[PDB]
């Protein structure tokens, strides 16, 4: 019994429409949306007992949701608020008590556009020495001069997401931690045996996916349109 | 013979206003009540704890007060899972208990609207024949549940019987009482007989000419006192002057051989 | 929605100053909600008790009001019952019989 | 809050055992689920208890439920580094679709990871396009080593990665600069190991 939600992750702006969308293929009657914000346990909003029914949950102000379908349970924010940033999670369920819940919606809600700028990538090749010294080859992706803070960054090796010897920093540092909306950075490591990166076949490519307008927001500056969009940033091995 | 009931009705106005009372009948005898006023049953008989010691009624009391919180919402919320098919406001009847013989059968009776429509049945609920399809979804959650289903089979099967037996024996002697019918005559023809503070409710009351019983009498139904007596009247319709020669007969238990007789 | 039985009767045999109990017992109504007086002369009893609600095999509720009373030659008896099965108030008077 | 859950965080070194509580008001309780929810993802169900008094397991998560008191515990044995998570107690009023859940605000675990044979050192590496710019990257270090952050030099905190294939476990922090910026001066604010390899 699975569910899936969309947006995934969504910078809005202060007065906007923002709508986030849960889709459920077990015919389950009921939805059910929530929200999670730190020092709280999840909070409901509003659910539903099937198409065309929704009802007020704990919290339901600010917010309208809507059944269309059995298989969709939207909530709508019709004037978005910075008080609506957060988590939000959606669930569904037959008869029974257990709830299934969605991989969540991570919502930014900004005052103001104006400092919404994607990242730069690059990647740092292997030391020579650290592989000499280890036979291990520790490549590192940086990514720059970005806000707000909503990116994903993930590693790809020959087409195909690697997980194994990486780890990346658990929160963006600020660029100039003085200044009120300072862009962020944020770094990354894929360490690989050194006859891994020896080999040319090998394609390493560090990948940010970085959340910010949608095609249909406003945009009066000079500097490109800062959509949402992946940056990356490659390398081969070599002998 | 005795067929102990738990009759509980609900009346949800709208969406936030509520209330469920309940009485308790041991024969047609009150032995309980219970208030949407009050957090706790109110005994009416000094025996209604029957046999149950005071932590075994404690543990009793609180399942019910933690069932009619819960219930409440339950019917709220199967309100809104059925929405528009069916809508405040709505009346909700419970009738429970055992039935005791000799050396007993339960029951659970479910009324809608004024209409019988769910049991409980063996080890689930199930809608009764007339009840329209559309419970099948509020049946099909009440079963989903498991912990509810549990409770109400040992309520039922084992529950009711055993605190029944108890009853029966602490209230022996009020159950056994003996009140004397009192009568009296008048007419508007029409003659009334009146008879009135009998217990227990088995009772004969015949017009008669000297020893031929009238079949013209025509009894009405039993009504209750506020005492836990019973009150009863059987008319004749007669031609004026006739009136002479004509007695209402009354027996009863209490009376022990000697009826009553009132001659106009 | 069904009408209410209303059914006016003294506890004891009837004796013009005597006190004594006069009982109103409605029945076979539905929905439960109901509004029951006693009356004196047309004016309202002040002290009349009631029963709990219950009600019998057939779904249908009922109420036993009473009150105490000493009837006499002059004064009436009754029984007012607003229902919402009813457009105006049904008055069921004591027959100086029952 | 009908759910509350204790400690609020706790840290502990790989390989040791412990123990959630959860304490409710909740009424009725039908059911308690224990929740582990990884940094930013989802919710991932570990166990439900059912009855009055219940146990449970799942590998090396065991867990009672106490109805009476009102008490679950949640006993995680032999902890490795990816428990790192908040555990979430969650209570169910009802055995079906009419019930509410009642969320507790969770507990963050922190498992510091068993670093075998540490190597401590700090190498410098190039970008693959613009082979002037470069990072230093000091790693190796075992877990009772701190990092500490010149506001335009940057450097990030500690992390650790695992090559699971290998059984191996290795933390690094990163640092950059482009104002003068040397790989041997970039963690000369940090209590470093005195055998630290510098190269060249
Ligand atoms: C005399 C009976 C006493 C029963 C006592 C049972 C125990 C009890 O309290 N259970 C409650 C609490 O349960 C929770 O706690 C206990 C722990 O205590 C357990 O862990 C349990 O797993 C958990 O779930 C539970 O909530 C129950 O459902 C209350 C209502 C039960 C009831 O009256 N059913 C018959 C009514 C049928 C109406 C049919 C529809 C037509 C109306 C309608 C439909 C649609 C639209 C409109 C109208
Ligand atoms: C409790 O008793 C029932 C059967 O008794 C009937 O239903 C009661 C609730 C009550 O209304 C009685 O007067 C009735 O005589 C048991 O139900 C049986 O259970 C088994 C499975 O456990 C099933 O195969 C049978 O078909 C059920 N019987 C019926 C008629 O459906 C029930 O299990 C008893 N439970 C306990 C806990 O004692
Ligand atoms: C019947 O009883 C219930 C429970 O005792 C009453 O519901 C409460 O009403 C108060 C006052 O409005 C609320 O603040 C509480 O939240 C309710 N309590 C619970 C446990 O839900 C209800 O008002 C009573 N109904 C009537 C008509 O008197
Ligand atoms: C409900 C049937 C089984 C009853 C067995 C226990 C009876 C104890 C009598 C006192 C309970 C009165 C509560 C009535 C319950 C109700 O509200 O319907
Ligand atoms: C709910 O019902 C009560 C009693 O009938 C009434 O007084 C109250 O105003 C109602 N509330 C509504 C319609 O919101
Ligand atoms: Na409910």
């Amino acid at each position: 019994a699975a569910v899936t939600q969309s947006p995934r992750n969504k910078v809005a702006v202060t007065g906007g429409k923002v709508t986030l969308s849960c889709n459920q293929t077990n015919n389950h009657n009921n939805m059910y949306w929530y929200r999670q914000d730190t020092g709280h346990g999840l909070r409901l909003i509003h659910y539903s007992y099937g198409a065309g029914s929704t009802e007020k949950g704990d919290i339901p102000d600010g917010y309208k949701a809507s059944r269309p379908s059995q298989e969709n349970f939207s909530l709508i924010l019709e004037l978005a608020t910075p008080s609506q940033t957060s988590v939000y999670f959606c669930a569904s369920g037959d008869e029974g008590y257990t709830q299934y819940f969605g991989p969540g919606t991570r919502l930014l809600v900004l005052e103001d556009l104006r400092n919404v700028t994607p990242p730069k990538v690059s990647l740092f090749e292997p030391s020579k020495a650290e592989i000499s010294h280890t036979q291990k080859a520790t490549l590192v992706c940086l990514a720059t001069g970005f806000y707000p803070d909503h990116v994903e960054l993930s590693w790809w090796v020959n087409g195909k997401e690697v997980h194994s010897g990486v780890c990346t920093d658990p929160q963006p540092l600020k660029e100039q931690p003085a200044l009120n909306d300072s862009r962020y950075s944020l770094s990354s490591r894929l360490r690989v045996s050194a006859t891994f990166w020896q080999n040319p076949r090998n394609h390493f490519r560090c990948q940010v996916q970085f959340y910010g307008l949608s095609e249909n927001d406003e945009w009066t500056q000079d500097r490109a349109k800062p959509v949402t969009q992946i940056v990356s940033a490659e390398a081969w091995g070599r002998a | 013979n005795y067929t102990f009931r738990c009759l509980q009705m609900s009346s949800f106005a709208n969406r936030s206003w509520s209330r469920t009372d309940s009485v308790v009948w041991l024969g047609d005898l009150q032995t309980h009540r219970w208030s949407n006023d009050s957090a706790t049953i109110s005994f009416t008989k000094p025996w209604s704890q029957g046999k149950l010691s005071n932590q075994q009624w404690e543990k009793l009391q609180h399942m019910f007060q933690v069932y009619r919180v819960s219930f409440t919402r339950d019917i709220q919320e199967l309100v809104k899972m059925m929405s528009p098919k069916e809508d405040y406001p709505i009346e909700i009847q419970l009738s429970a208990g055992c039935e005791m013989y000799p050396g007993s059968e339960s029951f659970l009776h479910v009324a809608f609207q004024g209409k019988y429509v769910v049991r409980f049945w063996g080890t689930s609920w199930q809608t009764v024949p007339g009840a329209p399809s559309w419970l099948d979804l509020p049946i099909k959650v009440l079963n989903a549940d498991q912990g509810t289903s549990a409770t109400v089979q040992m309520l039922l099967n084992d529950t009711c019987p055993l605190f029944v037996r108890g009853l029966l024996e602490a209230g022996k002697s009020d159950l056994e009482k003996q009140e004397k019918p009192v009568a009296w005559l008048s007419s508007v023809r029409q003659l009334v007989c009146h008879v009135s503070g009998f217990y227990p409710k088995p009772v004969w009351v015949m017009w008669m000419r000297g020893d031929q019983e009238q079949q013209g009498t025509h009894r009405g139904d039993f009504l209750p006192n506020a005492d836990e007596t019973w009150y009863l009247q059987a008319t004749l319709d007669v031609e004026a002057g006739e009136e002479a020669g004509l007695a209402c007969r009354v027996k009863h238990s209490s009376l022990g051989g000697q009826d009553i007789i009132l001659y106009w | 929605q069904k009408t209410p039985q209303i059914q006016v009767y003294s506890r004891h045999p009837p004796e013009n100053g005597k006190p004594n109990i006069l009982n109103c017992y409605v029945t076979q109504f539905h929905p439960p909600h109901i509004e029951i007086q006693m009356l004196k002369n047309g004016k309202k009893i002040p002290k009349v008790e009631m029963s709990d609600m219950s009600f019998s095999k057939d779904w249908s509720f009922y109420i036993l009001a009473h009150t105490e009373f000493t009837p006499t030659e002059t004064d009436t008896y009754a029984c007012r019952v607003k229902h919402a099965s009813m457009a105006e108030p049904k008055t069921v008077y004591w027959d100086r019989d029952m | 809050t009908q759910v509350e859950q204790s400690p609020q965080s706790l840290v502990v070194r790989q390989g040791e055992n412990c123990v959630l509580q959860c304490n409710y008001s909740v009424t009725p309780d039908n059911h308690l689920r224990w929740f582990k929810q990884d940094t930013g993802k989802g919710l991932v169900s570990l166990t439900v208890l059912v009855d009055q008094k219940d146990k449970t397991s799942n590998g090396r998560y065991s867990a009672t439920l106490d109805k009476d008191a009102k008490h679950s515990t949640l006993h995680i044995t032999a902890t490795l580094l990816d428990d790192t998570a908040t555990y979430i107690c969650v209570v169910g009023d009802r055995g079906s679709a009419l019930g509410r859940l009642h969320f507790g605000a969770g507990t963050q675990l922190i498992v510091i990871p068993d670093i075998q044979n540490p190597d401590p050192a700090v190498y410098q590496l190039r970008d693959s396009k613009s082979s002037d710019k470069s990072v230093c990257l000091f790693t190796d270090f075992d877990s009772q080593t701190n990092v500490s952050q010149d506001s335009d030099v940057y450097i990030t905190d500690k992390c650790v990665l695992d090559m699971r294939s290998m059984d191996f476990k290795s933390n690094s922090a990163v640092a950059w600069s482009n104002k003068d910026f040397a790989c041997a001066n970039a963690f000369n604010n940090s209590i470093i190991p005195e055998d630290t390899f510098f190269p060249s």
